């Protein structure tokens, strides 16, 4: 049970070789939605 | 959650010191209170920042939560209370086992989207054989050492 | 007490912090001194849940024992000040900053008792050092003795510990993210309990050994009672039923392994099936790694 | 017919009645789960033969 | 803070003048005397292998909400790896991906300083996806 996890380690490693910080344009699109949301709530407040 | 606030002279803001209520604070951004913080942070008050002072004497005080010189290791549960525990678990092992075979035949003949959304009766999979073995074991191992240790300690 | 109206004294963390803050309020050149406050709390069974406390101006001669001063008027003002803020806050006792008991204590116990019968002391420490809790609870009882000596106000020990609320919980939680104690999982947590327990037995016994050695030589008049109890101790040690006990203990262990065996085995099979899952996911990831 | 766990003795006529304790289930069960776990392992073998 | 900076700025290899005190410096619950308590080590061992003194300050720097140890434990690397501005991409990479905004910042000033003299593009390919991290 220590042995076969210690060899199971390698399959996860090939996947980590695949990006695990990818889809940065999704996150940048969300960030461009939080500037529209921030001001959506200053306009639902209706307060400057 | 704990903030701090200080009102700001709204009059002086109207008079042109509106960009002059900026004292030099650091920052970290808030939102859900933008309700009254859009004229709060930016008209009526602002955000102070909070810290703490973790003394070492207070830390060595709170750190206390167990007086064990009569707890475990000088005790151990009842050995007829402890067999009635094993009985129950190691029977539940059987019940779960069967369903486990029936899951290993299924997963083989299906694609991971249908085993993904499989959230009806979580009693079937690994999750419960692990959930068990780590309570069972624990128990028992130590269940285990407690008896031995006392045999020498109070020899 | 003989009365089942006291037993588990449970002090919430903010009190501990409160007496440890009080010990530095006075702390100028008046430090190195017993400081005393009153314990506010609630209770309704075998408990004395302590919650709030506030220093009471207190002085005490450093060589005499009948020269102690305690502004009880201050009490009859503040007690009401805090009642006016929280109902259900009677005076359930009073705390005394250790390091241990003083002859004078019993005297105090009767100028605090003029408020609430059952009042208890709660010796709290101003120095972390003990490995058990820094919270010992005593009651002022009285008894008769087989030797025929006049009745006395002694002090009797009652079990103690600290508890918490959601509030308390969370504040403490917040204050110990520096000294993390959660990285440690279950199994090891309880092994810790069983080594740290011996760390208690060891020093308790050690203290009795220093006492016995103290009366035998470097004389300190014998108190027959201590030695009495100390005999029950050596009769209770597990010994006389040696052979049979052996043959049984071995058997119960045997069972224990049988079930450990099963546990570790299932654990193994499950982990291995996990591995098969990794290998197959790797093959099908290798068909994708090709393509275009 | 198992109605009182004894042993009759001829030549002296003594009807010995030894007391017998019950066969603990903590084993019988584990016999059954080891038993079952095999079946698992087999089917798991066939899942092994497919990926590789 | 202005005394911490004044103890740090005066070491250029004279070695343990306040480092011998590091077992107490880095033992004060104060943040000024732990940050200083690693700056002085930053500047007296410039151009050599100070490995053990960023490591002790990642598992504990994530416990001291004070970035006084998060920012500096990493902005350290910006000097001890000034010598060779081309091992820096290989050991702050483990360190920008990791969560903890403070750590990112520190790694970005660990690159800003030392891989500016060579302007190496293994620093830049790593710097761009840090420019896109959300926290302002």
């Amino acid at each position: 049970h220590n042995m076969s996890v210690k060899a199971m380690r390698f399959p996860p490693k090939s996947y980590n070789k695949d990006l695990e910080s990818a889809e940065e344009r999704r996150e940048r699109e969300q960030q461009d939605l939080e500037f529209a949301k921030e001001m959506a709530e200053d306009d639902d407040d209706s307060f400057p | 959650v704990i903030d701090a606030f200080r009102l700001i002279n709204a009059n002086m803001m109207v008079l042109g010191h509106e960009p002059r209520q900026t004292t030099s604070n650091l920052g970290h951004l808030n939102k859900p209170s933008i309700q009254a913080l859009i004229h709060g942070l930016n008209r009526h008050y602002y955000s102070i920042t909070i810290n703490y002072r973790k003394n070492e004497l207070e830390q060595k005080m709170l750190l206390n939560l167990h007086k064990k010189s009569w707890m475990e290791g000088l005790t151990l549960q009842d050995y007829s209370e402890h067999c009635k525990h094993n009985e129950s678990v190691v029977k539940e092992m059987l019940e779960l086992a069967k369903n486990y075979n029936k899951a290993v035949e299924e997963e083989d003949k299906m694609t991971p989207e249908q085993l993904a959304i499989k959230n009806v009766g979580k009693q079937d999979p690994k999750r419960h054989l692990e959930e068990h073995v780590d309570v069972l074991m624990t128990s028992n191992i130590v269940q285990c050492l407690a008896a031995m240790l006392d045999t020498v300690v109070f020899k | 007490m003989p009365e089942l109206a006291v037993q588990k004294v449970v002090v919430h963390p903010l009190v501990l912090l409160s007496v440890v803050d009080h010990f530095n309020r006075i702390g100028k050149v008046g430090n190195q001194k017993r400081v005393v406050g009153v314990l506010l709390g609630s209770w309704q069974k075998k408990v004395l849940d302590v919650s709030n406390s506030f220093a009471v101006p207190f002085d005490e001669d450093d060589k005499d024992d009948s020269v102690w001063f305690l502004d009880h008027d201050y009490l009859e003002n503040m007690y009401g000040m805090f009642k006016k803020v929280n109902a259900r806050e009677r005076i359930v006792g009073w705390y005394h900053t250790g390091p241990k008991l003083h002859k004078n204590d019993i005297a105090i116990n009767e100028l605090m008792k003029r408020y609430c019968p059952n009042s208890v002391l709660v010796i709290i420490d101003v120095k972390p050092k003990d490995l058990g809790l820094p919270t010992e609870a005593y009651i002022s009882v009285e008894e008769v003795h087989d030797d025929g000596t006049p009745t006395s106000k002694t002090f009797e020990h009652v079990t103690s510990e600290i508890g918490a609320e959601e509030a308390e919980e969370v504040g403490v939680e917040h204050l110990l993210r520096d000294i993390k104690d959660t990285t440690v999982g279950t199994l090891s947590q309880r092994i810790t309990n069983q080594v740290h327990g011996l760390k208690g037995l060891n020093s308790k016994l050690l203290d009795i050994r220093s006492y016995l050695e103290k009366v035998a030589t470097g004389k300190l008049p014998i108190n027959h009672q201590i030695i009495y109890q100390l005999q029950d101790v050596f009769n209770l040690l597990p010994d006389v039923s040696l052979q049979e006990f052996v043959k049984a203990f071995y058997l119960k262990t045997n069972d224990q392994m049988v079930v450990v065996y099963l546990a570790s085995l299932i654990r193994s099979v499950v982990a291995l099936h996990n591995l098969i899952n990794n290998k197959i996911a790797n093959r099908d990831a290798e068909k994708k790694e090709g393509q275009e | 017919d198992k109605k009182f766990h004894g042993i009759l003795d001829q030549g002296e006529g003594v009807l010995i009645i030894f007391d017998e304790p019950p066969v603990d289930k903590t084993y019988e069960a584990a016999l059954e789960t080891i038993q079952n776990m095999s079946k698992v392992v087999d089917s798991l073998y066939n899942k092994a033969k497919k990926l590789t | 803070r202005g005394l911490a900076v004044g103890i740090a700025l005066v070491m250029y290899g004279r070695m343990e003048e306040a480092d011998a005190l590091i077992e107490s410096l880095c033992r004060d619950k104060d943040p000024i005397l732990r940050r200083s308590g690693m700056y002085t080590v930053a500047m007296a061992y410039c151009g050599s292998g100070n490995n053990k003194a960023i490591r002790r300050l990642l598992h504990v720097a994530v416990s001291d909400v004070n970035d006084d140890v998060r920012r500096a434990a990493v902005e350290s690397l910006g000097f001890i790896l000034f010598r060779t501005p081309e091992q820096c991409p290989s050991v702050v990479s483990l360190l920008s991906e990791s969560y903890n905004p403070h750590v990112r910042y520190g790694a970005a000033m660990a690159l800003g300083i030392c891989c500016a003299g060579t302007g190496n593009k293994e620093a830049i390919n790593l710097l761009e996806p840090m420019t896109n991290d959300p926290v302002n």
